[PDB]
């Protein structure tokens, strides 16, 4: 993995970093190699999941897959339209319900 | 304080808490519980046992507290006083003679700080 | 009738005005966030009832003066209508709690609380103040295509509701007695119902009659589930899916027009 960074970086450091496929492989390679210096990154909660994030630019090159992958992103800021929409809708019946059921049911409405 | 913070469901302590005495929210319904110690041995338990609470003296500070006289008593601690005076009031049956005062006991459920205008709590604005 | 009227106009649309206002709106909203922790509310409910009455006060200066500026065109619009219903809940809770003793059985009443969550709902008059500021109307797409929808969208959902009634009433007519604890009322029966309508736990109450009733509640349960989840929620899902696609196609043929 880092000698395919090195090779991506030969190309041109700004090209290397005009992308978002390459700077997220570059993150998880980084996080990776800290591991070597550092002591309270090097443990299996932070490093084999990543591992398994790196796969998924492996998979882009599977294009039937690809382009559910390209819908997911295309259609993300969308969803944080909707996203926004129903956290807005939930604060203010939370300000409700606990207004109401404080201190009967505080379980659930403190 | 573990009865008043299971019943009432929040326990909040004074600001200025003191070690000695925990301070109880005018909102929840204060229910005292009692005793009885020997001192001579060692045993010491619950009093499972009716008694008759009365509020005999109040202070806006403490150093400022003042025995109230017999009618004062009266008016502030008895159902019959006409004139809107009770400092509290608790819904249990017993009573004692003449009506006058209400007959506790560990089951009773508490007692309601209600403050009506006449009573000497009633008018208080945080100094 | 003409000049008096008209300087209460012109000091009523003021551009100072509503800033005021919506600065007191917003000072409501926050004390009215405040009071949701317990550990505020109870420490500074002496300030809080002090603050409530000064609202109180501004609100029945801002709707009298509204109201003899506009005349019933003030009932006209419905923004008001809001903060017309929202000022009835509060002068109405003003005058309940004057006309009893506050203490904790008074605290302990429901109707204590149901009159205080509607003053909760003076919240609601801060969205007038996020519109102005704005809210980016990043949602002003899915907000437009949602009011789009909404047509459709009650017819379908009062026939939905429509057969839950008619199930509930058939389920109360004959399943009483077989768990009474579900629906030995008619309004626990039609409740019972409509919690089915998101299938949490639908079996539970199939097992609970099958234990000790009797199981003809299958069929029953198994044609409402097929009828209600099955081809009404999917009408909901299509009908808003269609009504989406036609608001692309109008953004289509609009980003061409230029
Ligand atoms: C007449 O023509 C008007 C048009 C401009 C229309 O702008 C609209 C922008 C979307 C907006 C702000 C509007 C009305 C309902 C608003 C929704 C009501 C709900 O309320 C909330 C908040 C309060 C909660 C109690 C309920 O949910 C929001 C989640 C929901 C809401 C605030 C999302 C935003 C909506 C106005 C210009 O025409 C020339
Ligand atoms: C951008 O400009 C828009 C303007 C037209 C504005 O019309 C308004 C009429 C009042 C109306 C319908 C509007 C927004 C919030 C609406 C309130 C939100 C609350 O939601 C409810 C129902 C849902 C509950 C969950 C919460 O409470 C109602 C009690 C409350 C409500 C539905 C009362 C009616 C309000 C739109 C035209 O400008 C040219
Ligand atoms: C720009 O001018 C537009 C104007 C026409 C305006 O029509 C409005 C009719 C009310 C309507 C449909 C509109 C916007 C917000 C809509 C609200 C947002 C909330 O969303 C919901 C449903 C989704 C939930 C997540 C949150 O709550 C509803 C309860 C609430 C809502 C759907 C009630 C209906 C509102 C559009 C014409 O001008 C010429
Ligand atoms: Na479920």
């Amino acid at each position: 993995l880092i000698c395919e960074v090195l090779l991506g970086w030969l190309n041109g450091f700004w090209i290397f970093w005009k992308d978002g496929w390459n700077i997220l492989n570059f993150a998880i390679v980084f996080i990776l190699f800290m591991g070597f210096f550092i002591k309270q990154l090097d443990m299996v909660a932070i490093t084999y999941p990543l591992r398994v994030l790196r796969l998924v630019h492996v998979c882009m090159a599977v294009e039937p897959l690809a382009r559910i992958i390209k819908v997911i992103l295309q259609s993300m800021p969308d969803l944080a339209n909707v996203m926004a929409l129903i956290l807005f809708f939930m604060l203010v019946f939370s300000v409700f319900g606990v207004t109401l059921f404080g201190a009967f049911v505080p379980k659930h409405f403190q | 304080i573990m009865h008043s913070e299971e019943i009432n469901k929040h326990y909040f302590d004074c600001v200025i808490k003191d070690a000695e005495m925990p301070c109880f929210l005018f909102r929840d319904l204060f229910q005292p519980f009692f005793l009885v110690q020997d001192l001579v041995t060692g045993d010491s338990g619950s009093f499972l046992g009716s008694y008759v609470l009365k509020v005999v003296g109040g202070g806006r500070t403490l150093n400022t507290i003042r025995d109230y006289t017999e009618e004062e008593i009266f008016r502030y601690n008895s159902p019959l006083d006409t004139t809107n005076s009770l400092i509290w009031k608790t819904k249990v049956e017993r009573t004692t003679e003449d009506k006058k005062f209400y007959i506790m006991s560990h089951e009773s459920p508490g007692v309601e700080w209600l403050c009506l205008e006449n009573s000497p709590c009633y008018d208080i604005i945080p100094q | 009738l003409l000049g008096l009227q008209q300087m209460i106009l012109s000091l009523t649309q003021s551009l100072g005005f509503e800033t005021f206002i919506f600065i007191v709106v917003c000072l409501n909203t926050v004390i009215l966030v405040a009071q949701t922790f317990t550990e505020l509310e109870i420490r500074g409910e002496w300030y809080f009832m002090v603050l409530d009455s000064i609202f109180l006060s501004i609100y029945v200066l801002e709707a009298v003066l509204k109201l003899i500026a506009l005349g019933l065109e003030y009932f006209y619009d419905p923004w008001n209508n809001l903060d017309f219903f929202i000022m009835v809940m509060a002068v109405l809770d003003f005058v309940l709690l004057q006309i009893n003793s506050l203490s904790y059985s008074f605290y302990n009443h429901s109707l204590f609380r149901i009159l205080k969550v509607f003053k909760s709902m003076r919240a609601l008059r801060a969205i007038r103040v996020l519109r102005r500021l704005s809210i980016l109307t990043s949602l002003h797409e899915v907000a437009g295509t949602l009011s789009g929808s909404l047509p459709s969208i009650t017819a379908i959902l009062t026939l939905m509701f429509t057969c839950l009634f008619l199930f509930s009433v058939v389920l109360r007519a004959l399943f009483q007695d077989s768990d009474p604890k579900r629906f030995q009322n008619i309004f626990t029966t039609l409740f019972t119902l409509f919690t089915m309508l998101t299938l949490d736990d639908w079996s539970l109450i199939y097992i609970d009659n099958r234990a000790q009733g009797a199981w003809y509640i299958i069929p029953i349960l198994m044609i409402y589930i097929v009828i209600q989840y099955f081809i009404f929620l999917n009408l909901v899902i299509a009908v808003l899916v269609d009504n989406f696609q036609m608001a692309l196609l109008k953004g289509l043929e609009k980003v061409k027009l230029e």
